[PDB]
RNA sequence: GUAAAGCGCACGCAGGCGGUUUGUUAAGUCAGAUGUGAAAUCCCCGGGCUCAACCUGGGAACUGCAUCUGAUACUGGCAAGCUUGAGUCUCGUAGAGGGGGGUAGAAUUCCAGGAAUACCGGUGGCGAAGGCGGCCCCCUGGACGAAGACUGACGCUCAGGUGCGAAAGCGUGGGGAGCAUAGUCCACGCCGUAAACGAUGUCGACUUGGAGGUUGUGCCCUUGAGGCGUGGCUUCCGGAGCUAACGCGUUAAGUCGACCGCCUGGGGAGUAC
């Protein structure tokens, strides 16, 4: 979720050490704890307070890969490949 | 010497345990013709005592205001507590275009050439507050260029 | 500021013209160091030093002569959104042109004389008076 | 100057329009020091003489308890006046029917000064004796006034802000003693000098009665 | 804020709006002319009816649009950056944020069990609001602090739009004590209603303050219940300023900036179609 699974995927994507919240690094980190999480809303379907905070994320989820789009548009394509996106 | 003038009287009732006592409201203004201005304000429980004490009111606490040609020369804008005054400088010869109590102000000061508006509120007990605050306001070109430099 | 560095400004000046503060001082860009260099020249405040360079900041000296405040009806009328470029034969002069009025000119923002000397107007960057 | 021995007095909670004249504080209670006011214990000097050289009349309007005869130190011995007493609502700007109330006065000393006293017998003159121990109260240094106030001194800015506020109301140069925790902005002749301490209130009005006869020239 | 008027509340699409440095283009805008804006009215000097209306010579003005030349300070598109707006990580901290699962008495009618806190319980405390209080674990929600680290404007706002939506009512499927004879209670569907009233959109930056709340945590004989700071939110009285007053008053309604909702006399009326 926070700590251990996020340990294992932090350098499988930055340019060096330490770049954490760079946008390639962030999405990627973001996006796959959208999956987990949607895994706690596969079940319990009446939580709708907590509900918007996974509805917070997703619309940020698209904002940063605005960040990429206007950018650049080659390390857009390379992250949406990786993680097969829209 | 000082020149009066009277604003107006209301017809201001009381209420007593036996009847309906009034009174009777005098405003006034005195200015020398030369810049200062001043107001007062006095009752009685008839009229004619009212005005004897409240001319008294204004014969003290006369502001100091100067003028520049009878007239003024920058548009301050006035307000306070009930009612916006805008005053224009004007040209020499134009009569003093206005409504109510600043028409009194203006004509004991030396002002004698502007033209100028009461925006909102029309209650001359609060009109002639404002533009005596609107005169207050203003600087002269000495006191434009003794103040910057 | 968030959604204007001018403006924000012109807010932080005149709190210290209702106190009575000695110094004032505004994180600064490059342009507002080309604001209160008329500012001074006109004489509506004394002196300024700029100072940092990871943050470039500001030290203006306030000029009260009495307890009455030197710099007494300061606007600014060109907000975002709102610009009012003027051709240089409308301008504005301030309180009957007993002001200076600051005006984004090509040649600089130094403005009260562009009427005539320079000649050539632009946006209002803020009446001053 | 003098002051070693005089420089604190009145605790923490304070008003925040003093903040030029406090040094700093120091132990839950602040300073009063000398470099903004050594000037004024002899700029004041520079404006003593010159009103006094117009025949003066300077009111010490003394209503504090410690001031009762602190203030009458070497006050009318060196020809001024002084109320070390209740106040009188307006002793400028209403003391024409002060004048008035004096009226009531002067022609009942005509009952002290010669012996007809002994007229309106003496279950009368029980009560009579009343207004004689009050009027010669409040009424001590206006007796011998001719005029307005030449001057104003007030010696304290929190008991009689009252009267401060009456005081800055029509005019007259004010002397003034403020403390730390004042509304200091109605005297336009400010000292922030200690106003507490009834070794201290004598050297500041010994302090100037040493010329003020000189004053007149 | 109470005078008609802040959607009950949330993310947000198209819209509106830019931290910070350099380069550069010249659309925005400024400047210069050259075109052109029909004449007649309006306007200023001048003529003619015995004056005036009226007729009239020339000017100015017609605030306009399109083009060349110029200008680079602001703004705008392209290019390149820097750390404070924002944002991820580490790390702890406090808590009626929920969802499910069973649990179960300080208590309580019938012959079994329906209910839900006595205490803590409060000016506490959570959350976007309606709200939510037994206890433990389970999946999840937000905020906070102490430092570092790197991203280099990536943001703030919102018409429609889509969700969450106090009671009841109603639907279909049961129950029946505390006690209103279904319904109230769980549940699956409609229903979106209200004092859903901080009768106070949102974010940002600035300005006299004073005492209490509560959560931290740096320094300091911590030598302690404790001081100076220093975070965050919430109280209580009050300066200047403001407000029709009444009053607000560092959590604003005060000085402002960007953006959205809404009102324009009462009744008929939240009604006719």
């Amino acid at each position: 979720l926070s700590t251990e699974a996020t340990a294992k995927i932090v350098s499988e994507f930055g340019r060096d050490a330490n770049d954490t919240g760079s946008t390639e690094v962030q999405v990627a980190l973001l996006t796959a704890q959208i999956n987990h999480l949607q895994g706690h809303f596969a079940e319990h379907k009446k939580d709708h307070h907590s509900r918007r905070g996974l509805l917070r994320m997703v619309s940020q989820r698209r904002k940063l890969l605005d960040y990429l789009k206007r950018k650049d548009v080659a390390r857009y394509t390379r992250l949406i490949e990786r993680l097969g996106l829209r | 010497e000082l020149q009066e003038k009277l604003i107006a009287v209301n017809r201001v009732s009381k209420t007593v345990k036996g009847g309906r006592i009034f009174s009777f409201t005098a405003l006034t203004v005195v200015g020398d013709g030369n810049g200062r201005v001043g107001f007062g304000y006095g009752k009685a429980r008839e009229v004619p005592a009212a005005i004897q004490k409240a001319m008294e009111k204004a014969r003290r606490n006369m502001i100091n205001v100067a003028l520049n040609n009878g007239t003024l020369q920058h548009p301050v804008k006035g307000v306070h507590t009930g009612s916006r005054v805008f005053m224009q400088p004007a040209s020499e010869g134009t009569g003093i275009i206005a409504g109510g109590a600043m028409r009194a102000v203006l004509e004991v000061a030396g002002v004698h050439n502007v033209l100028a508006k009461a925006y909102g509120s029309t209650n001359p007990i609060n009109v002639v507050r404002a533009t005596i605050d609107g005169l207050e306001n203003m600087n002269s070109p000495e006191m434009v260029a003794a103040k910057r430099g | 500021s968030m959604q204007d560095p001018i403006a924000d400004m012109l807010t932080r000046i005149r709190n210290g013209q209702a106190a009575n503060k000695a110094a004032v001082t505004m994180p600064s860009s490059k342009l507002k160091v080309a604001i209160a260099n008329v500012l001074k020249e006109e004489g509506f405040i004394e002196d300024f030093k700029v100072e940092g360079d990871t943050k470039p900041e500001l030290e203006l000296t306030l000029k009260y002569f009495q307890g009455k405040a030197v710099v007494e009806s300061i606007q600014r009328v060109s907000r975002p959104g709102l610009r009012i470029y003027k051709r240089k034969d409308e301008l504005p002069k301030v309180m009957a042109g007993l002001g200076i009025a600051v005006v984004s000119t090509s040649k600089g923002v130094m403005t009260d004389r562009a009427a005539r000397q320079a000649g050539l107007g632009g946006e209002i960057i803020c009446y001053v008076a | 100057l003098k002051a070693g021995v005089h420089f604190g007095h009145q605790t923490r909670y304070w008003n925040p329009k003093m903040k030029p004249f406090i040094f700093g504080a120091r132990n839950k209670v602040h300073i009063i020091n000398l470099e903004k006011t050594v000037p004024m214990f002899n700029e004041a000097l520079a404006e003593l003489n010159k009103i006094a050289s117009r025949k003066g009349k300077i009111l010490f309007v003394g209503t504090k308890r410690a001031a009762s005869e602190a203030v009458k130190d070497a006050a009318l011995s060196c020809d001024q006046f002084f109320v070390n007493h209740r106040w009188l609502g307006g002793m400028l700007t209403n003391w024409k029917t002060v004048r008035q109330s004096i009226k009531r006065l002067k022609d009942l000393e005509t009952q002290s000064q010669d012996g007809t006293f002994d007229k309106l017998t003496k279950k009368e003159a029980l009560m009579r004796t009343r207004e004689l121990e009050k009027l010669e109260n409040s009424l001590g240094g206006i007796k011998d006034m001719g005029g307005l106030p030449d001057a104003l001194f007030v010696i304290d800015a929190d008991h009689e802000h009252i009267a401060i506020k009456e005081a800055n109301n029509l005019g007259i140069p004010v002397f003034a003693i403020v403390d730390t925790n004042s509304d200091p902005d109605g005297v336009d002749f400010v000292i922030p000098g200690n106003d507490d301490a009834i070794r201290a209130v004598t050297l500041y009005l010994g302090a100037v009665a040493a010329t003020v006869r000189e004053g007149r020239s």
